[PDB]
C-alpha cells in the first residue's frame, strides 16, 4: 500500500498533515514488506527443497503404475501436469479500483512455471530413487521394488507386492483416476485455498470501501473539502479523514499480519508434509493421509501445495482364533 | 537513489537488498479549468440593495440562477458587518458552481443576527427563520438604522413572537391565527393569555445597536450531482484528453488523463463515480461529451542495491510501471536507455538482462533476480532452480551408496524475545 | 525431544541426511542444534532382481536388496554397499517363480547341508 | 457482538452516526463470526476423526 496514495490520494494538503501523525505509514508499509518477503519464503521452503530439478526417464517402466495424469504435461507451456491443470483452473476482485487508489498486488517470487519445475523434479525423484533423493544424491530403484520396500515400510511382506503387484498398480492407476474425477467435479476439497484467497479480496475490498465513508468529515471526497474549504477549515476535515483512513488501514496491516503468520503455520506443515511424506515414508499415523502411507506426490495448486498420499489400507478382515 | 535509500532506512550504510525508497507519481503537464458557458451575471445588486426588505417571519427568497456570481465583491464590500460561511469557504467561492442559489433576505434586531446560524434556537431561530444543521451558505448581515428605521418607530417590521412549536428548516409560517398561551383555548380572539402571534420591532433611530434593525441576506448553494446554474467568475480552458492534467469541471477539482469515454451516460447523469467514492468519468459542461478520469501513473520505487561496501552502485525497478511510462522518486537521472528491461515485477532501470541464471541473490519477482557481478555491474537474471539431472532409472538397476560422508548441519530457532514492559 | 532425546526416523526434521544424532547449543534468545546425519556416498550401479528363483521356488531378502555385479549375485542391506552370498538364511520363500515379474535364476547356498555333508 | 448494540445501544442518532465509520462494525462481525466457525472446526478436527 502507497500509504500516502491511500489516506491522501495526491492532495499535498492532507500529505503534510499525514506527516504529523509520523511513522505510522512507516510502519504499515513495512509490515506488508515484511508479510510479502514472507509469503517467497513459504513457498520456497516447501517447494524448493529438492536440490537439483530430476527429470523422468523419457520411457516410463515403473512396473505398471501410471504417472501420467501427475506428471508434466508437455502440450502446455506452463507445463503442468493434468492433475496440476485441474487445481489451476478451478481455484482460479476490483484490481482496477485497488490499483488507482494506491493498493497493488507484488509478483511471487517462484512463477507457477518454476513451482511446477520443482513439483516435477519432486515427482521425478520420488518414482526414480524412492526416499534417497531426500536424504542424498538420488539413487536409482525400480519402482515395484521401492514400492515393496514401501510394503516393508508398513510391516507387510514384500513378497505381497511382487505376488500383486498387477493388482496394486491397477488400484493406484483407478485411485489416480478417481482424483482426477473428484476434482474435476467437487466443491469442497479445495475449501482451504478458496478460503485463503476469499479472505485477501474481501480485506482489500474493504479497504477500498472504507474511502467513501465520510468518519464525519463534509464529505468522503477529499478533493470536494480541498474545492470547497480553505487551509485553516479544511485541515479539520481532512485530519477526520486521515483518522478514520489510518484507522482503516491499521486495521488491514493487523489483519494481514494475523492471516501470514497462519498462512506461515500452513506453509511450515506443508514443508513437513513434503520432507515426510514426498522425500520419505512417514509411521505417523494420519500425517500423510488415512491407512498406512506408502508415498506421497506433490502437485502444486494456485497459492498452495496438493499432496496425494498413497496408502495401504486393509480389506476383507477374516475372524481367526489366536493365541 | 541510493540516498533515497539511505534516508528510508536512515542509515548511512546501506545492506544488500532491494528497498521501497519511493513511490513515482506522473506530475501534471497544464491545469484545465471547465465550467458552462454562461455570460449572463447575477442578480446580486436586487437582493443586498433593493428599497424595502421582507420581514423575517414571512421572509422573502429568491432564485439565483444561469449566472455567473463574483462573490468576492460581496465579502471585500466594507458594508457587511457580518459575513458568516458555513461548510464553504468564501475565498473558494469564487470558483465553485451550484445547480441554483438561494437568496433568503429579511429584516431583525442587530441582537438577533447571531440566531443566524446552523443549529442556532431563539425566537427568531425557533419561531422565523431556521437554518438546517447542515446548511452550506453564507449569512451577509449589515446594520440598516439609515434605511429601516423612522422616527416614532418603523412598524412594518414584524417578528413571530410565538407559535406551537418551532420551524423546520426554511419552513415559512405567514399565519395570522391568534395564538393560545393560555390552558383555554382561544375561540378565534384576543383575550387573557391569547395574543396575536407576530409583534413589530422598535426601530426609533435612537435606539441602541442591539435594537437597530439588520438587513440579512442567506446565500443558500444547493451543492447537488445536477448541473451547474451559478458559477464563479473563472474562465474555462479549452479541454486536452491524454495528456496528465489538473482539472477543474463546475468546482470538481481533480488530476488524471481525460481519455475519452466509452461509458453510455444517460442524459441526466453528470459525474461517473468509482467503487471508492472518487470521480471515474465527467461530462463536459460545454461539450456536454463523456471523459474518464483516471490518475496518471504511479508505483513504488524500489531500488535494487549491493551494500554500500561492496559498491554505490544501484539499479531502479518502477514497480508495475510499464517502460514506456517511466520518466527520464525525487531524481531525473534515471531512464536512460543504456540499461532498460521490462520484468513483469514492473520495468526495471540500471540492470545488464544477462542470458544466463544463478541462484537468487536479490529477488526482484516473477522469476528474476538480480546480483553484482563482473567490471562489477549489476546484472538482472532468471534465477536457477537448480542443476538439472538425470536420475538413469532402468526397470533392473539399482544405485547402491559404497561409502558415507558424516555430516553436521547447524539449525538455528529463536526461543525467546526481549521481555518488555 | 526428537532430535536431541532421540534418533529421528523424520525425514528432514533433524537435518539432511539420515539423523543419526543431534546436539543442543545455546544462542541469544535462541537454541542450536547441531544435527549428526549420515550422508551415503560413492554409489555405483548393480543389477537387481526382486526375487531368486531356486528349485522352482522364489526366495526374497529377509532385509536388504539383491544385486550383482554381472556375473554374480548376492544380497546387501540398501544403504551401504556390503555384499553377502544369497543363502537359505539371509532370505525367506514365497511362492514359485512363475509369480515374480523380473524373478533371476541364481543358486540359493544352503548352510545345513556342507554341515551334513561334511559329518 | 451486535456492534451497534454495543457502540450506541438502541439509540438511533448515535447509530446513524456510526454509519458514517462505514464497514468498520461488519468487519467485527465478521472477524469474530470467523473466529466462531473455527472453534466448531477446532472441535471437529480432535474428537471427529
Ligand atoms: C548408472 O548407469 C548409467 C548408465 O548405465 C551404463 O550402463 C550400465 C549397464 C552400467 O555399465 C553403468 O555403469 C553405465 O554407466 C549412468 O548414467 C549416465 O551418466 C552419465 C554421467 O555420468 C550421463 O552423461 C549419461 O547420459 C547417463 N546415461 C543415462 C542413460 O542416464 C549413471 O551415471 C550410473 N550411475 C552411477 C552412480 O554411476
Ligand atoms: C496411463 O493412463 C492414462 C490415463 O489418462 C492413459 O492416457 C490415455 O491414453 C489413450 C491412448 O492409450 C488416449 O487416447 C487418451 O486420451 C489418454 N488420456 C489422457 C487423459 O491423456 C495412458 O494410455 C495410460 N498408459 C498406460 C501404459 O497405461
Ligand atoms: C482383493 O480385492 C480386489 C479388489 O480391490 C479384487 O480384485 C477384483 O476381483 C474381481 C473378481 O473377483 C474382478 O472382477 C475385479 O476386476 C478385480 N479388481 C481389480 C482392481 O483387479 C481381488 O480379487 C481381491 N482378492 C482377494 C484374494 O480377495
Ligand atoms: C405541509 O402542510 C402541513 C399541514 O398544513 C404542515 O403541518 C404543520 O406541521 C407542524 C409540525 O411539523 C405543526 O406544528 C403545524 O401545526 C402543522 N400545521 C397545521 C396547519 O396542521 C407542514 O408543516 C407543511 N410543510 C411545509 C414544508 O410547509
Ligand atoms: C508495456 O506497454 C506496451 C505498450 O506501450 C505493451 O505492448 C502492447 O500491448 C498491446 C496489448 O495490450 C498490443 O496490442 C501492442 O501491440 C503492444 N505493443 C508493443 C510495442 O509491444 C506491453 O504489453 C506493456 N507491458 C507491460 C508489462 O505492461
Ligand atoms: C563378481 O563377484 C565375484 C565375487 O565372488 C567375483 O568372482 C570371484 O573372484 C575371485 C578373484 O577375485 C575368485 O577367487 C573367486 O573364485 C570368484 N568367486 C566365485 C564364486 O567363483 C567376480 O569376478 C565378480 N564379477 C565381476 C564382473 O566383477
Ligand atoms: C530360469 O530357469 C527356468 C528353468 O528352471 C527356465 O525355464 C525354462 O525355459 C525354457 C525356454 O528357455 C523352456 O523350454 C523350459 O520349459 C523352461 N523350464 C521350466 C521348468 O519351465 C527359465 O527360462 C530360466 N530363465 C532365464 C531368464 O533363463
Ligand atoms: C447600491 O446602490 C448604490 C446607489 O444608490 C450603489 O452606489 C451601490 O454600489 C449599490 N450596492 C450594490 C451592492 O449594488
Ligand atoms: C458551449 O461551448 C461548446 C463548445 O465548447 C459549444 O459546442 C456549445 O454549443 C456551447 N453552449 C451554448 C449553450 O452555447
Ligand atoms: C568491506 O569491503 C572491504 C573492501 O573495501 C572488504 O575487505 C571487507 O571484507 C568488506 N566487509 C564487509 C563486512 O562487507
Ligand atoms: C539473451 O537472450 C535472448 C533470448 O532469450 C537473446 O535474444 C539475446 O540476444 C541474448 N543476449 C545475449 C547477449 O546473449
Ligand atoms: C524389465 O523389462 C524387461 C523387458 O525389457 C522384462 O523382461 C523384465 O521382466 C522387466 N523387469 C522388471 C523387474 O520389471
Amino acid at each position: 500500500v502507497d500509504c500516502t496514495m491511500y489516506i491522501c490520494g495526491d492532495s499535498t494538503e492532507c500529505s503534510n498533515l499525514l506527516l504529523q501523525y509520523g511513522s505510522f505509514c512507516t510502519q504499515l508499509n513495512r509490515a506488508l514488506t515484511g508479510i510479502a518477503v514472507e509469503q517467497d519464503k513459504n513457498t520456497q521452503e516447501v517447494f524448493a527443497q529438492v536440490k537439483q530439478i530430476y527429470k523422468t526417464p523419457p520411457i516410463k517402466d515403473f512396473g505398471g503404475f501410471n504417472f501420467s495424469q501427475i506428471l508434466p504435461d508437455p502440450s502446455k507451456p506452463s507445463k503442468r501436469s493434468f492433475i496440476e491443470d485441474l487445481l489451476f483452473n478451478k481455484v482460479t476482485d476490483l484490481i482496477c479500483a485497488q490499483k488507482f487508489n494506491g493498493l497493488t498486488v507484488l509478483p511471487p517470487l517462484l512463477t507457477d512455471e518454476m513451482i511446477a519445475q520443482y513439483t516435477s523434479a519432486l515427482l521425478a525423484g520420488t518414482i526414480t530413487s524412492g526416499w534417497t533423493f531426500g536424504a542424498g544424491a538420488a539413487l536409482q530403484i525400480p519402482f515395484a521394488m521401492q514400492m515393496a520396500y514401501r510394503f516393508n515400510g508398513i510391516g507387510v511382506t514384500q513378497n505381497v507386492l511382487y505376488e500383486n503387484q498387477k493388482l496394486i498398480a491397477n488400484q493406484f492407476n483407478s485411485a489416480i483416476g478417481k482424483i482426477q474425477d473428484s476434482l474435476s467435479s467437487t466443491a469442497s476439497a479445495l475449501g482451504k485455498l478458496q478460503n485463503v484467497v476469499n479472505q485477501n479480496a474481501q480485506a482489500l475490498n474493504t479497504l477500498v470501501k472504507q474511502l467513501s465513508s465520510n468518519f464525519g468529515a463534509i464529505s468522503s471526497v477529499l478533493n470536494d473539502i480541498l474545492s470547497r474549504l480553505d487551509k485553516v477549515e479544511a485541515e479539520v476535515q481532512i485530519d477526520r479523514l486521515i483518522t478514520g483512513r489510518l484507522q482503516s488501514l491499521q486495521t488491514y496491516v493487523t489483519q494481514q499480519l494475523i492471516r501470514a503468520a497462519e498462512i506461515r503455520a500452513s506453509a511450515n506443515l506443508a514443508a513437513t508434509k513434503m520432507s515426510e511424506c514426498v522425500l520419505g515414508q512417514s509411521k505417523r499415523v494420519d500425517f500423510c493421509g488415512k491407512g498406512y502411507h506408502l508415498m506421497s506426490f506433490p502437485q502444486s495448486a494456485p497459492h498452495g501445495v496438493v499432496f496425494l498420499h498413497v496408502t495401504y489400507v486393509p480389506a476383507q478382515e477374516k475372524n481367526f482364533t489366536t493365541a | 537513489p541510493l540516498s533515497e535509500t539511505k534516508c528510508t532506512l536512515k542509515s548511512f550504510t546501506v545492506e544488500k537488498g532491494i528497498y521501497q525508497t519511493s513511490n513515482f507519481r506522473v506530475q501534471p503537464t497544464e491545469s484545465i479549468v471547465r465550467f458552462p458557458n454562461i455570460t449572463n451575471l447575477c442578480p446580486f445588486g436586487e437582493v443586498f440593495n433593493a428599497t424595502k426588505f421582507a420581514s423575517v417571519y414571512a421572509w422573502n427568497r429568491k432564485r439565483i440562477s444561469n449566472c455567473v456570481a463574483d462573490y468576492s465583491v460581496l465579502y471585500n464590500s466594507a458594508s457587511f458587518s457580518t459575513f458568516k460561511c458555513y461548510g464553504v469557504s468564501p475565498t473558494k467561492l469564487n470558483d465553485l458552481c451550484f445547480t441554483n442559489v438561494y437568496a433568503d433576505s429579511f429584516v431583525i434586531r442587530g441582537d438577533e443576527v447571531r440566531q443566524i446560524a446552523p443549529g442556532q434556537t431563539g425566537n427568531i431561530a425557533d419561531y422565523n427563520y431556521k437554518l438546517p444543521d447542515d446548511f452550506t451558505g453564507c449569512v451577509i448581515a449589515w446594520n440598516s438604522n439609515n434605511l429601516d428605521s423612522k422616527v416614532g418607530g418603523n412598524y412594518n417590521y414584524l417578528y413571530r413572537l410565538f407559535r406551537k412549536s418551532n420551524l423546520k428548516p426554511f419552513e415559512r409560517d405567514i399565519s395570522t391565527e391568534i395564538y393560545q398561551a393560555g390552558s383555554t383555548p382561544c375561540n378565534g380572539v384576543k383575550g387573557f393569555n391569547c395574543y396575536f402571534p407576530l409583534q413589530s420591532y422598535g426601530f426609533q433611530p435612537t435606539y441602541g445597536v442591539g435594537y437597530q434593525p439588520y438587513r440579512v441576506v442567506v446565500l443558500s448553494f444547493e451543492l447537488l450531482h445536477a448541473p451547474a446554474t451559478v458559477c464563479g467568475p473563472k474562465k474555462s480552458t479549452n479541454l486536452v484528453k491524454n495528456k496528465c492534467v489538473n482539472f477543474n469541471f463546475n468546482g470538481l477539482t481533480g488530476t488524471g488523463v481525460l481519455t475519452e469515454s466509452n461509458k453510455k451516460f444517460l442524459p441526466f447523469q453528470q459525474f461517473g463515480r468509482d467503487i471508492a467514492d472518487t470521480t471515474d468519468a465527467v461530462r463536459d459542461p460545454q461539450t456536454l461529451e463523456i471523459l474518464d478520469i483516471t490518475p496518471c501513473s504511479f508505483g513504488g520505487v524500489s531500488v535494487i542495491t549491493p551494500g554500500t561496501n561492496t559498491s554505490n552502485q544501484v539499479a531502479v525497478l518502477y514497480q508495475g510501471v510499464n517502460c514506456t511510462e517511466v520518466p527520464v522518486p525525487t531524481w531525473r537521472v534515471y531512464s536512460t536507455g543504456s540499461n532498460v528491461f521490462q520484468t513483469r515485477a514492473g520495468c526495471l532501470i540500471g540492470a545488464e538482462h544477462v542470458n544466463n541464471s544463478y541462484e537468487c541473490d536479490i529477488p526482484i519477482g516473477a522469476g528474476i533476480c538480480a546480483s553484482y557481478q563482473t567490471s562489477q555491474s549489476i546484472i538482472a537474471y532468471t534465477m536457477s532452480l537448480g542443476a538439472e539431472n538425470s536420475v538413469a532409472y532402468s526397470n533392473n538397476s539399482i544405485a547402491i551408496p559404497t561409502n558415507f560422508t558424516i555430516s553436521v548441519t547447524t539449525e538455528i530457532l529463536p526461543v525467546s524475545m526481549t521481555k518488555t514492559s | 525431544s526428537e532430535c536431541v532425546l532421540g534418533q529421528s526416523k523424520r525425514v528432514d526434521f533433524c537435518g539432511k541426511g539420515y539423523h543419526l544424532m543431534s546436539f543442543p547449543q545455546s544462542a541469544p534468545h535462541g537454541v542450536v542444534f547441531l544435527h549428526v546425519t549420515y550422508v551415503p556416498a560413492q554409489e555405483k550401479n548393480f543389477t537387481t532382481a526382486p526375487a531368486i528363483c531356486h528349485d522352482g521356488k522364489a526366495h526374497f531378502p529377509r532385509e536388504g536388496v539383491f544385486v550383482s555385479n554381472g556375473t554374480h549375485w548376492f544380497v546387501t542391506q540398501r544403504n551401504f554397499y556390503e555384499p553377502q552370498i544369497i543363502t537359505t538364511d539371509n532370505t525367506f520363500v514365497s511362492g514359485n517363480c512363475d509369480v515374480v515379474i523380473g524373478i533371476v535364476n541364481n543358486t540359493v547356498y544352503d548352510p545345513l547341508q556342507p554341515e551334513l555333508d561334511s559329518f
